């Protein structure tokens, strides 16, 4: 029962780890990617502001 | 007749303690085999983790 036990819990969470690792990418990911969606719609909107 | 009814019950008293020797010899065995699955858990469980 000890191995039943290393064994859904180190499976079953290395499974949850990996996607929380991947949702880490994203979340720093996303945040690069909105701070240079920034510098694109302002130099966008502002210079045609003009 | 009083002879063949003593060799019956003979072989049947023979019958009888090979009859029991076998349960006794396969229920030892029977705990070496959980003993021998008792050691493999111990070491499966250590795999396990480096799996």
């Amino acid at each position: 029962a000890m191995s039943m036990a290393v064994e859904s819990t180190g499976n079953a969470k290395a499974e949850a780890e990996s996607r929380a690792e991947a949702a880490r990418i994203e979340g720093e990911g996303s945040v690069l990617q909105a701070k240079l969606k920034a510098q694109a719609l302002a130099i966008e909107t502002e210079a045609e502001l003009e | 007749l009083a002879i063949e009814i003593t060799t019956n019950s003979q072989e049947a008293a023979a019958k009888h303690e090979a009859q029991r020797l076998e349960q006794e010899a396969r229920g030892r065995l029977e705990r070496q085999k959980i003993l021998d699955q008792s050691e493999a858990e111990k070491a499966r469980k250590e795999l396990l983790e480096l799996e």
